[PDB]
Protein backbone atom coordinates (compact mmCIF):
# COMPACT_ATOMS: atom_id res chain seq x y z
CA UNK A 1 0.00 0.00 0.00
CA UNK A 2 1.05 3.35 -0.62
CA UNK A 3 0.42 5.67 2.58
CA UNK A 4 1.06 9.14 3.96
CA UNK A 5 4.13 11.57 4.29
CA UNK A 6 3.45 12.92 8.24
CA UNK A 7 4.92 14.70 11.20
CA UNK A 8 3.54 14.82 15.35
CA UNK A 9 0.50 16.78 15.13
CA UNK A 10 0.19 18.43 11.77
CA UNK A 11 1.32 17.00 8.30
CA UNK A 12 2.35 18.65 5.12
CA UNK A 13 1.84 15.78 2.71
CA UNK A 14 3.42 16.02 -1.04
CA UNK A 15 3.44 14.10 -4.15
CA UNK A 16 6.54 13.10 -4.65
CA UNK A 17 8.04 11.27 -8.45
CA UNK A 18 6.58 7.55 -8.20
CA UNK A 19 10.45 6.98 -8.45
CA UNK A 20 11.94 8.73 -5.71
CA UNK A 21 10.24 7.30 -2.28
CA UNK A 22 12.82 4.64 -1.50
CA UNK A 23 15.44 7.66 -0.84
CA UNK A 24 13.04 10.65 -0.70
CA UNK A 25 12.20 8.03 3.13
CA UNK A 26 15.73 8.27 3.72
CA UNK A 27 16.19 12.06 4.23
CA UNK A 28 12.72 11.57 6.41
CA UNK A 29 14.44 8.79 8.33
CA UNK A 30 16.89 11.14 9.19
CA UNK A 31 15.08 14.54 9.87
CA UNK A 32 12.11 12.45 11.82
CA UNK A 33 15.15 12.06 14.20
CA UNK A 34 16.39 15.43 14.34
CA UNK A 35 13.05 16.78 16.07
CA UNK A 36 11.90 17.32 19.06
CA UNK A 37 8.43 15.93 20.96
CA UNK A 38 5.71 17.80 20.32
CA UNK A 39 4.47 20.81 23.28
CA UNK A 40 0.87 20.90 23.18
CA UNK A 41 0.43 22.35 20.09
CA UNK A 42 4.50 22.95 19.33
CA UNK A 43 5.03 25.76 22.01
CA UNK A 44 8.39 25.11 21.55
CA UNK A 45 10.98 27.36 19.74
CA UNK A 46 12.88 24.85 17.79
CA UNK A 47 9.68 22.34 16.63
CA UNK A 48 7.65 23.63 13.62
CA UNK A 49 4.26 25.19 14.53
CA UNK A 50 2.53 24.67 10.84
CA UNK A 51 2.28 22.39 8.09
CA UNK A 52 4.47 25.10 5.64
CA UNK A 53 6.91 25.69 8.62
CA UNK A 54 7.56 21.80 9.15
CA UNK A 55 8.07 21.53 5.13
CA UNK A 56 10.33 24.68 5.40
CA UNK A 57 12.17 23.15 8.46
CA UNK A 58 12.76 19.42 6.42
CA UNK A 59 13.75 21.47 3.35
CA UNK A 60 16.47 23.09 5.44
CA UNK A 61 17.54 19.44 6.76
CA UNK A 62 17.92 17.74 3.38
CA UNK A 63 19.89 20.83 2.12
CA UNK A 64 22.73 20.28 4.20
CA UNK A 65 22.43 16.40 4.04
CA UNK A 66 24.36 15.30 1.13
CA UNK A 67 21.77 14.00 -1.68
CA UNK A 68 21.27 16.77 -4.09
CA UNK A 69 18.27 16.63 -6.85
CA UNK A 70 15.47 16.37 -4.30
CA UNK A 71 16.81 20.02 -2.58
CA UNK A 72 15.21 21.89 -6.26
CA UNK A 73 12.68 19.12 -6.47
CA UNK A 74 11.23 19.69 -3.40
CA UNK A 75 11.71 23.53 -3.37
CA UNK A 76 10.11 24.20 -6.62
CA UNK A 77 7.07 22.14 -4.89
CA UNK A 78 7.32 23.90 -1.91
CA UNK A 79 7.12 26.93 -4.77
CA UNK A 80 3.92 25.61 -6.28
CA UNK A 81 2.60 24.51 -3.01
CA UNK A 82 2.89 27.98 -1.60
CA UNK A 83 4.07 30.82 -4.07
CA UNK A 84 2.32 30.61 -7.48
CA UNK A 85 2.80 33.70 -9.90
CA UNK A 86 4.39 35.10 -6.36
CA UNK A 87 7.31 32.71 -6.14
CA UNK A 88 9.18 35.39 -4.89
CA UNK A 89 6.94 36.42 -2.29
CA UNK A 90 8.32 34.03 0.36
CA UNK A 91 8.94 36.77 3.05
CA UNK A 92 5.41 37.65 2.47
CA UNK A 93 4.31 34.76 2.70
CA UNK A 94 6.14 34.40 5.75
CA UNK A 95 4.46 37.78 7.63
CA UNK A 96 0.95 36.05 6.29
CA UNK A 97 1.68 32.85 8.01
CA UNK A 98 1.28 34.70 11.05
CA UNK A 99 -2.17 35.37 10.48
CA UNK A 100 -3.41 31.59 10.59
CA UNK A 101 -5.36 30.23 13.77
CA UNK A 102 -3.73 26.76 12.96
CA UNK A 103 -0.08 28.26 13.57
CA UNK A 104 0.21 30.12 17.53
CA UNK A 105 1.14 33.12 15.55
CA UNK A 106 5.36 33.85 16.72
CA UNK A 107 7.19 35.88 14.28
CA UNK A 108 10.21 33.91 15.54
CA UNK A 109 8.83 30.50 14.57
CA UNK A 110 8.69 32.22 11.42
CA UNK A 111 12.10 33.67 10.33
CA UNK A 112 13.63 30.44 10.80
CA UNK A 113 12.05 27.35 9.75
CA UNK A 114 10.60 28.78 6.77
CA UNK A 115 13.18 31.79 5.38
CA UNK A 116 16.23 30.86 6.57
CA UNK A 117 15.48 27.86 5.87
CA UNK A 118 14.79 28.73 2.22
CA UNK A 119 17.95 30.61 0.97
CA UNK A 120 19.28 28.21 2.74
CA UNK A 121 18.39 24.99 0.30
CA UNK A 122 17.90 27.55 -2.57
CA UNK A 123 20.07 27.51 -5.26
CA UNK A 124 20.73 30.28 -7.33
CA UNK A 125 17.92 33.07 -7.06
CA UNK A 126 19.43 34.93 -9.87
CA UNK A 127 15.65 35.28 -11.51
CA UNK A 128 15.54 38.98 -12.38
CA UNK A 129 11.93 40.21 -10.38
CA UNK A 130 9.36 42.83 -10.63
CA UNK A 131 10.54 45.92 -9.07
CA UNK A 132 7.24 46.62 -8.84
CA UNK A 133 7.06 48.67 -6.17
CA UNK A 134 8.17 51.07 -8.79
CA UNK A 135 6.01 49.06 -11.42
CA UNK A 136 5.01 52.67 -12.08
CA UNK A 137 8.23 53.46 -13.77
CA UNK A 138 7.36 56.61 -14.41
CA UNK A 139 5.13 57.52 -11.25
CA UNK A 140 7.00 56.18 -8.19
CA UNK A 141 10.15 57.25 -6.57
CA UNK A 142 12.31 55.33 -4.29
CA UNK A 143 14.75 56.91 -1.62
CA UNK A 144 17.10 54.73 0.16
CA UNK A 145 18.43 56.35 4.03
CA UNK A 146 21.02 54.90 6.06
CA UNK A 147 20.93 55.01 9.62
CA UNK A 148 23.41 56.88 12.06
CA UNK A 149 24.82 55.91 14.95
CA UNK A 150 23.57 54.90 18.00
CA UNK A 151 19.65 54.75 17.08
CA UNK A 152 19.11 51.30 19.23
CA UNK A 153 20.81 50.27 22.57
CA UNK A 154 21.71 46.62 21.37
CA UNK A 155 22.43 46.80 17.88
CA UNK A 156 24.91 43.74 17.52
CA UNK A 157 22.22 41.53 17.98
CA UNK A 158 20.42 42.69 14.17
CA UNK A 159 23.26 41.30 12.84
CA UNK A 160 23.18 38.44 14.88
CA UNK A 161 20.08 37.56 13.13
CA UNK A 162 20.76 38.64 9.81
CA UNK A 163 23.36 36.13 9.94
CA UNK A 164 21.54 33.39 11.66
CA UNK A 165 19.55 33.95 8.38
CA UNK A 166 21.07 34.91 5.45
CA UNK A 167 24.12 33.38 5.79
CA UNK A 168 24.18 31.81 2.54
CA UNK A 169 23.54 35.42 0.86
CA UNK A 170 26.34 37.65 3.53
CA UNK A 171 29.15 34.95 4.15
CA UNK A 172 30.44 35.78 0.91
CA UNK A 173 31.25 40.01 1.19
CA UNK A 174 31.04 40.15 5.27
CA UNK A 175 34.56 37.62 5.50
CA UNK A 176 35.80 39.83 3.05
CA UNK A 177 35.39 42.67 5.71
CA UNK A 178 36.39 41.05 8.52
CA UNK A 179 39.58 40.16 6.81
CA UNK A 180 40.42 44.07 5.77
CA UNK A 181 39.38 44.40 9.72
CA UNK A 182 42.11 42.48 10.78
CA UNK A 183 44.31 43.68 8.18
CA UNK A 184 43.82 46.89 10.08
CA UNK A 185 42.97 46.17 13.75
CA UNK A 186 45.76 45.71 15.29
CA UNK A 187 46.94 49.15 13.72
CA UNK A 188 45.08 50.29 16.36
CA UNK A 189 45.54 48.62 19.42
CA UNK A 190 45.85 50.35 22.87
CA UNK A 191 41.99 51.35 22.13
CA UNK A 192 40.04 47.72 21.48
CA UNK A 193 42.25 45.59 23.37
CA UNK A 194 39.51 43.04 23.00
CA UNK A 195 40.15 42.68 18.92
CA UNK A 196 37.71 42.58 16.22
CA UNK A 197 37.55 39.26 15.18
CA UNK A 198 33.54 39.63 14.41
CA UNK A 199 33.83 36.09 12.28
CA UNK A 200 34.39 34.57 15.61
CA UNK A 201 31.24 36.73 17.77
CA UNK A 202 29.43 35.43 14.82
CA UNK A 203 30.19 31.94 14.62
CA UNK A 204 31.11 31.89 18.44
CA UNK A 205 28.14 33.97 20.97
CA UNK A 206 30.04 32.85 23.63
CA UNK A 207 33.26 34.96 22.30
CA UNK A 208 31.63 38.22 21.77
CA UNK A 209 32.38 40.93 23.92
CA UNK A 210 30.28 42.53 26.48
CA UNK A 211 27.58 44.94 24.85
CA UNK A 212 29.51 48.49 26.44
CA UNK A 213 32.99 47.24 24.36
CA UNK A 214 30.42 46.71 21.50
CA UNK A 215 28.88 49.95 22.16
CA UNK A 216 32.16 51.85 22.28
CA UNK A 217 32.87 53.81 19.42
CA UNK A 218 35.89 52.05 17.50
CA UNK A 219 33.79 48.91 18.05
CA UNK A 220 30.21 50.30 16.98
CA UNK A 221 31.24 52.68 14.27
CA UNK A 222 31.87 50.06 11.49
CA UNK A 223 29.57 47.22 12.33
CA UNK A 224 26.56 49.55 12.00
CA UNK A 225 27.88 50.08 8.34
CA UNK A 226 28.73 46.57 8.27
CA UNK A 227 24.82 46.21 9.11
CA UNK A 228 23.11 48.50 6.56
CA UNK A 229 25.95 46.89 3.99
CA UNK A 230 24.63 43.27 4.31
CA UNK A 231 21.21 44.96 4.41
CA UNK A 232 21.58 46.68 0.99
CA UNK A 233 23.06 43.30 -0.32
CA UNK A 234 20.65 41.24 0.54
CA UNK A 235 17.88 43.16 -0.87
CA UNK A 236 19.96 43.59 -4.15
CA UNK A 237 20.53 40.01 -3.84
CA UNK A 238 17.04 38.08 -2.88
CA UNK A 239 15.69 40.81 -6.09
CA UNK A 240 18.68 39.22 -7.85
CA UNK A 241 19.36 42.94 -8.74
CA UNK A 242 23.39 43.77 -9.22
CA UNK A 243 24.32 46.46 -7.00
CA UNK A 244 24.48 49.12 -9.49
CA UNK A 245 21.48 48.52 -11.35
CA UNK A 246 19.19 48.37 -8.51
CA UNK A 247 21.06 51.87 -7.57
CA UNK A 248 19.08 52.78 -10.98
CA UNK A 249 16.27 52.46 -9.64
CA UNK A 250 16.61 54.45 -7.02
CA UNK A 251 16.13 58.59 -7.49
CA UNK A 252 18.39 59.91 -4.90
CA UNK A 253 19.78 58.41 -1.44
CA UNK A 254 21.18 60.23 1.64
CA UNK A 255 22.50 59.23 4.83
CA UNK A 256 22.47 59.81 8.77
CA UNK A 257 24.83 60.86 10.74
CA UNK A 258 27.23 57.81 10.40
CA UNK A 259 25.22 55.81 7.08
CA UNK A 260 25.93 58.87 5.08
CA UNK A 261 29.69 57.03 3.85
CA UNK A 262 27.26 53.95 2.92
CA UNK A 263 24.88 56.13 1.16
CA UNK A 264 28.19 57.79 -0.85
CA UNK A 265 28.82 54.12 -0.78
CA UNK A 266 25.62 53.19 -3.28
CA UNK A 267 25.66 55.71 -5.71
CA UNK A 268 30.02 54.64 -6.49
CA UNK A 269 28.41 51.02 -6.33
CA UNK A 270 28.18 49.50 -9.72
CA UNK A 271 29.08 45.72 -9.72
CA UNK A 272 29.18 43.32 -6.91
CA UNK A 273 33.13 43.70 -6.76
CA UNK A 274 32.67 47.24 -7.19
CA UNK A 275 30.56 47.06 -3.97
CA UNK A 276 32.51 44.77 -2.53
CA UNK A 277 36.15 47.41 -2.73
CA UNK A 278 33.54 50.28 -2.04
CA UNK A 279 32.23 48.57 0.82
CA UNK A 280 36.24 47.95 1.99
CA UNK A 281 37.05 51.32 1.92
CA UNK A 282 33.78 52.45 3.76
CA UNK A 283 34.79 50.06 6.52
CA UNK A 284 38.29 51.05 6.67
CA UNK A 285 36.96 54.96 6.79
CA UNK A 286 34.76 54.09 9.33
CA UNK A 287 37.14 52.80 11.78
CA UNK A 288 39.60 55.27 11.37
CA UNK A 289 36.74 57.31 12.64
CA UNK A 290 35.82 55.62 15.33
CA UNK A 291 39.80 55.02 17.03
CA UNK A 292 40.05 59.12 16.07
CA UNK A 293 36.75 59.85 17.47
CA UNK A 294 37.42 58.44 20.93
CA UNK A 295 41.78 59.48 21.26
CA UNK A 296 40.32 62.82 20.57
CA UNK A 297 37.79 62.46 23.35
CA UNK A 298 37.97 59.37 25.36
CA UNK A 299 35.26 58.52 27.20
CA UNK A 300 35.93 58.15 31.58
CA UNK A 301 34.40 56.82 34.49
CA UNK A 302 30.71 58.89 36.22
CA UNK A 303 30.46 59.60 39.42
CA UNK A 304 28.00 56.91 40.43
CA UNK A 305 25.65 59.36 42.23
CA UNK A 306 25.37 60.66 38.50
CA UNK A 307 24.22 58.31 36.97
CA UNK A 308 21.82 56.65 39.84
CA UNK A 309 20.56 60.00 39.44
CA UNK A 310 19.71 60.12 36.08
CA UNK A 311 18.09 56.72 36.05
CA UNK A 312 15.75 56.92 38.90
CA UNK A 313 14.26 60.11 36.80
CA UNK A 314 13.89 58.02 34.17
CA UNK A 315 16.66 59.46 31.98
CA UNK A 316 19.12 57.89 30.27
CA UNK A 317 22.61 56.32 31.25
CA UNK A 318 24.36 59.79 30.55
CA UNK A 319 26.54 59.72 27.12
CA UNK A 320 28.16 62.50 24.89
CA UNK A 321 24.63 62.91 23.34
CA UNK A 322 21.31 63.75 24.43
CA UNK A 323 18.49 63.90 22.74
CA UNK A 324 15.62 66.31 23.34
CA UNK A 325 12.14 65.91 22.68
CA UNK A 326 8.87 67.82 21.95
CA UNK A 327 10.50 71.25 22.33
CA UNK A 328 11.13 73.91 19.67
CA UNK A 329 14.70 75.20 18.74
CA UNK A 330 14.08 78.17 20.12
CA UNK A 331 13.86 77.48 23.46
CA UNK A 332 16.07 74.73 23.64
CA UNK A 333 18.72 77.23 22.51
CA UNK A 334 17.27 79.45 25.26
CA UNK A 335 17.96 76.96 27.74
CA UNK A 336 21.38 76.17 26.52
CA UNK B 1 32.71 44.01 40.97
CA UNK B 2 35.99 44.08 39.62
CA UNK B 3 38.24 41.38 37.39
CA UNK B 4 41.85 40.52 36.93
CA UNK B 5 43.85 41.15 34.32
CA UNK B 6 44.69 38.64 31.33
CA UNK B 7 48.43 39.21 31.51
CA UNK B 8 50.45 40.91 33.82
CA UNK B 9 52.85 41.98 31.28
CA UNK B 10 51.41 45.43 30.21
CA UNK B 11 51.61 46.28 34.15
CA UNK B 12 54.97 45.20 34.33
CA UNK B 13 56.71 47.09 31.22
CA UNK B 14 54.97 50.27 33.01
CA UNK B 15 55.79 49.60 36.59
CA UNK B 16 58.57 48.66 35.92
CA UNK B 17 57.92 45.72 37.60
CA UNK B 18 59.62 42.53 36.18
CA UNK B 19 58.76 40.29 38.78
CA UNK B 20 59.12 36.83 36.81
CA UNK B 21 56.13 35.33 39.21
CA UNK B 22 53.55 37.44 37.36
CA UNK B 23 54.59 37.00 33.94
CA UNK B 24 56.82 33.58 33.51
CA UNK B 25 55.11 29.96 33.97
CA UNK B 26 58.54 28.98 34.67
CA UNK B 27 59.24 31.21 37.54
CA UNK B 28 55.61 31.40 38.63
CA UNK B 29 56.20 27.12 39.25
CA UNK B 30 59.75 27.43 41.20
CA UNK B 31 58.29 29.24 43.82
CA UNK B 32 55.18 26.36 44.05
CA UNK B 33 52.81 29.43 44.07
CA UNK B 34 49.54 28.56 42.30
CA UNK B 35 50.89 30.57 38.67
CA UNK B 36 51.19 33.54 37.35
CA UNK B 37 49.66 35.42 39.70
CA UNK B 38 48.45 39.09 39.47
CA UNK B 39 50.61 41.96 40.21
CA UNK B 40 50.12 42.56 43.81
CA UNK B 41 50.34 46.63 43.10
CA UNK B 42 47.85 46.46 40.31
CA UNK B 43 45.43 45.06 42.17
CA UNK B 44 46.05 47.49 44.64
CA UNK B 45 45.77 50.20 41.94
CA UNK B 46 42.78 48.70 40.74
CA UNK B 47 40.69 48.16 44.26
CA UNK B 48 42.00 52.59 44.82
CA UNK B 49 40.49 53.21 41.48
CA UNK B 50 37.51 51.79 42.39
CA UNK B 51 36.87 53.29 45.68
CA UNK B 52 38.05 56.83 44.00
CA UNK B 53 34.92 56.83 42.55
CA UNK B 54 32.71 54.73 44.76
CA UNK B 55 33.11 56.25 47.36
CA UNK B 56 34.41 59.89 46.41
CA UNK B 57 31.94 59.87 43.97
CA UNK B 58 35.05 60.34 41.21
CA UNK B 59 36.51 63.16 42.43
CA UNK B 60 39.85 62.69 42.60
CA UNK B 61 41.87 64.94 44.62
CA UNK B 62 39.57 63.95 47.84
CA UNK B 63 41.49 60.55 48.49
CA UNK B 64 44.86 60.99 50.77
CA UNK B 65 45.73 57.84 51.76
CA UNK B 66 45.50 54.25 51.20
CA UNK B 67 46.94 51.29 52.81
CA UNK B 68 46.24 48.01 51.82
CA UNK B 69 47.49 43.90 52.98
CA UNK B 70 48.04 41.86 50.18
CA UNK B 71 46.58 38.74 52.02
CA UNK B 72 45.72 36.60 49.59
CA UNK B 73 46.81 36.08 45.97
CA UNK B 74 44.75 36.30 42.47
CA UNK B 75 45.56 34.58 39.49
CA UNK B 76 44.84 36.21 36.51
CA UNK B 77 41.75 36.81 34.59
CA UNK B 78 39.56 36.19 37.89
CA UNK B 79 37.14 38.34 39.43
CA UNK B 80 37.00 40.22 42.32
CA UNK B 81 34.05 41.48 44.63
CA UNK B 82 34.71 44.24 46.99
CA UNK B 83 33.26 45.42 49.78
CA UNK B 84 33.68 49.27 50.90
CA UNK B 85 32.98 50.22 54.24
CA UNK C 1 14.74 -6.87 6.93
CA UNK C 2 11.24 -7.79 5.43
CA UNK C 3 8.33 -6.63 7.93
CA UNK C 4 4.50 -7.71 8.77
CA UNK C 5 1.44 -5.81 7.17
CA UNK C 6 -0.15 -5.09 10.70
CA UNK C 7 -3.04 -3.17 12.24
CA UNK C 8 -4.98 -2.37 15.76
CA UNK C 9 -5.23 -5.43 17.76
CA UNK C 10 -5.92 -8.14 14.86
CA UNK C 11 -3.66 -8.56 11.72
CA UNK C 12 -4.25 -10.76 8.57
CA UNK C 13 -1.13 -10.58 6.92
CA UNK C 14 -0.41 -11.79 3.25
CA UNK C 15 2.26 -12.77 0.73
CA UNK C 16 2.22 -10.03 -1.92
CA UNK C 17 4.05 -10.33 -4.41
CA UNK C 18 7.54 -10.01 -4.48
CA UNK C 19 7.94 -7.09 -6.69
CA UNK C 20 4.76 -4.79 -5.74
CA UNK C 21 5.51 -4.45 -1.66
CA UNK C 22 6.32 -0.99 -2.71
CA UNK C 23 2.85 0.52 -4.58
CA UNK C 24 0.72 -2.34 -2.08
CA UNK C 25 2.35 -0.02 0.71
CA UNK C 26 1.00 3.41 -0.40
CA UNK C 27 -3.02 1.26 -0.23
CA UNK C 28 -1.93 0.44 3.17
CA UNK C 29 -0.82 3.75 3.71
CA UNK C 30 -3.99 5.33 2.58
CA UNK C 31 -5.82 2.79 4.24
CA UNK C 32 -4.69 3.32 8.11
CA UNK C 33 -5.37 6.47 8.26
CA UNK C 34 -8.87 6.05 7.38
CA UNK C 35 -9.61 3.61 10.23
CA UNK C 36 -10.61 5.09 13.35
CA UNK C 37 -8.72 4.07 16.70
CA UNK C 38 -9.19 0.57 18.24
CA UNK C 39 -12.05 0.40 20.78
CA UNK C 40 -11.71 -2.34 23.31
CA UNK C 41 -11.90 -4.94 21.56
CA UNK C 42 -13.15 -2.82 18.13
CA UNK C 43 -16.72 -2.42 19.88
CA UNK C 44 -16.78 0.43 17.36
CA UNK C 45 -19.28 -0.49 14.40
CA UNK C 46 -16.76 1.15 11.95
CA UNK C 47 -13.53 -0.82 12.66
CA UNK C 48 -13.11 -4.54 11.70
CA UNK C 49 -12.98 -6.73 14.22
CA UNK C 50 -12.06 -10.18 12.82
CA UNK C 51 -8.84 -10.10 10.30
CA UNK C 52 -10.95 -11.27 7.98
CA UNK C 53 -13.17 -8.54 8.52
CA UNK C 54 -9.88 -6.11 8.49
CA UNK C 55 -9.12 -7.75 4.90
CA UNK C 56 -12.18 -7.18 3.49
CA UNK C 57 -12.50 -3.52 4.70
CA UNK C 58 -9.12 -2.95 2.99
CA UNK C 59 -10.12 -4.48 -0.30
CA UNK C 60 -13.05 -2.41 -0.54
CA UNK C 61 -10.63 0.55 0.55
CA UNK C 62 -8.59 0.02 -2.47
CA UNK C 63 -11.32 -0.67 -5.01
CA UNK C 64 -12.18 2.98 -4.88
CA UNK C 65 -8.45 4.38 -5.33
CA UNK C 66 -7.43 4.63 -8.68
CA UNK C 67 -4.80 1.58 -8.49
CA UNK C 68 -6.15 -1.59 -10.09
CA UNK C 69 -4.18 -4.75 -10.93
CA UNK C 70 -4.27 -4.96 -7.22
CA UNK C 71 -7.58 -5.12 -6.60
CA UNK C 72 -8.67 -8.67 -7.70
CA UNK C 73 -4.79 -9.61 -7.22
CA UNK C 74 -5.72 -9.44 -3.25
CA UNK C 75 -9.17 -10.51 -4.17
CA UNK C 76 -8.28 -14.06 -5.62
CA UNK C 77 -5.73 -13.71 -2.42
CA UNK C 78 -9.04 -13.59 -0.35
CA UNK C 79 -10.36 -15.83 -2.00
CA UNK C 80 -7.98 -18.77 -1.41
CA UNK C 81 -7.22 -17.65 1.87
Amino acid sequence: RPFQLTHGSIEHTLLVPNDLFFNYSQLKDEFIKTLPEPTEGFAGDDEPSSPAELYGKFIGFISNAQFPQIVELSLKDFESRFLDNNNDNIHSFAVKLLDDETYPTTIAKVKENIVKNYYKAVKSINKVESNLLYHCKHDAKLVAIFGGQGNTDDYFEELRELYTLYQGLIEDLLVSIAEKLNQLHPSFDKIYTQGLNILSWLKHPETTPDQDYLLSVPVSCPVICVIQLCHYTITCKVLGLTPGEFRNSLKWSTGHSQGLVTAVTIAASDSWDSFLKNSLTAVSLLLFIGSRCLSTYPRTSLPPTMLQDSLDNGEGRPSPMLSVRDLSIKQVEKFI
Amino acid sequence: TSKAPGTNEPYAIVSGDYNPIHVSRVFAAYAKLPGTITHGMYSSASIRALVEEWAANNVAARVRAFKCDFVGMVLPNDTLQTTME
